[PDB]
């Protein structure tokens, strides 16, 4: 019924920018909000960013500014970009399908986004 | 916390009447917990809805003093809230931030299911 | 059907009421429709299983005569038939296959929804 | 919190066997039920075989005897066996998750099965 297929991440050099996407497909999916979690090595899961399918964005405190989420009604995807990374955005980028302003129904698989000094 | 929905459907404070509409809608939701993020503001029922205009925002009609609970909380505590206040929903919130969500239906059916448990 | 939950928790005869029970812990559910595969045999809710051995079976409790309704019929036509014969959970089968579920209360809130729809 | 990755599939003589395989993971996912649908070209999405975390199995009618499912806990995966394989169960078969008898909450991506003869 839902699926989240997530692209992109990968290495950023600090204060680098960053671009995520996430596909949703599926017959369960019918404008749903969509929004990113991570979580860091020791850390627990958090939100990232989630947009609801009026275009409604709700960020977290620490990525506020630096990321802006929107999404591709048509396409059905969404698209997380990183600005500015700092190191302590270093996780594993959950993207998430649901209702409202921090949807957790339906998850992805997680893309990798290292954020370290060459 | 025994029992609660960890799926929260929650709203910010910028997003309109109008909007919060369509999730009564689509998800037959009484209320739901306002967040900046995670973090808990408010809290705006269909009782702070009824009737304003679609393009009123959220932030100016929710109630800003939310009675809540912590998951480190037992649910029989939260039923105590929810009759000594006579408070429908209790978002449940840990540092500040919404991780799930108990109701009076939630604990009314707990009592039920207690009632039929001598096999 | 504008009102009916797709996502249906079913059981089949051969579970046991321990198992049932189990069911309503986990998914907080009364009644279950009973189906062999996809297709609606009978019905069970917490009525019907109060008390017996966990070791009985649902196939000799359950009820044979299920009053349900169909996903081409409207969901005010199962409020009649819910009011009509004092039932509380209506499977929705098509082909005599469960593909949802509508109960009262899916349409009581359904009642206060629209009487706040005055924009 | 849920995915189903599924595997097997492919080619098989009408009359063959077939195994398909289903991994659940994920923190969502506690002892649930796991049941396979399938979908033929022109056909409607169809319950083939679920069983709950108890072991209790149901089938459909139209594989009765000739499809066994079962599972294993520990690793949290499920397993259809197909016998006697008709050119009628050619589909796409998805592996499913959810609570009961037809378990239909989380779905994975389907793996197809092809009965043809050669
Ligand atoms: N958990 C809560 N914490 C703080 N304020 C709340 C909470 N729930 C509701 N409110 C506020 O109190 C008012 C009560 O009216 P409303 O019907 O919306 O909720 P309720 O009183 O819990 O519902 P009911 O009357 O069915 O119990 C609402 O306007 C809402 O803004
Ligand atoms: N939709 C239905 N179709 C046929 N029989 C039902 C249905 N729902 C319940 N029953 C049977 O009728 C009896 C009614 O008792 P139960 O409390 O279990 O359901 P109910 O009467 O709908 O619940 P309530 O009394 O809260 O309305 C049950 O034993 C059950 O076997
Ligand atoms: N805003 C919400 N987000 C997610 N779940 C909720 C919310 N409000 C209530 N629930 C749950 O859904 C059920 C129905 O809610 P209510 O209709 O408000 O009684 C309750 O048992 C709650 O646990
Ligand atoms: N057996 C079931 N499987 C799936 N959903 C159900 C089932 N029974 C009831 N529901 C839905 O869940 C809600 C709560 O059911 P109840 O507690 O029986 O009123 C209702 O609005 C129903 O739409």
């Amino acid at each position: 019924q839902v699926q989240l297929q997530e692209s992109g991440g990968g290495l950023v050099q600090p204060g680098g920018s960053l671009r995520l996407s996430c596909a949703a497909s599926g017959s369960g999916f019918n404008n749903n909000a969509m929004g990113w979690y991570r979580q860091a090595p020791g850390k627990q899961r958090e939100l990232v960013a989630a947009i609801t399918s009026f275009g409604s964005t709700n960020y977290a405190d620490s990525v506020k500014g630096r990321f802006t989420i929107s999404r591709d009604n048509a396409k059905n995807t969404v698209y997380l970009q990183m600005n500015s990374l700092k190191p302590e955005d270093t996780a594993v980028y959950y993207c998430t399908a649901g209702w409202g302003a921090t949807p957790r129904s339906y998850w992805g698989q997680g893309t990798q986004v290292t954020v370290s000094s060459h | 916390m025994d029992v609660m929905n960890t799926e929260v459907v929650t709203v910010t404070p910028e997003m309109t009447v109008s909007e919060v509409i369509d999730l009564i809608l689509k998800t037959k939701h009484l209320g739901f917990p306002v967040v900046e993020g995670e973090r808990l503001v408010g809290i705006i029922t269909l009782h702070d809805i009824i009737g304003v205009e679609p393009e009123e925002r959220v932030g100016n009609i929710m109630s800003r003093e939310v009675v809540a609970v912590s998951p480190n909380q037992s649910a029989f505590e939260a039923f105590k809230i929810m009759s000594e206040m006579g408070i429908g929903r209790l978002p449940v919130v840990e540092h500040g931030r919404v991780v799930g969500i108990v109701s009076r239906s939630d604990l009314m059916r707990i009592k039920e299911i207690l009632e039929a448990l001598e096999v």
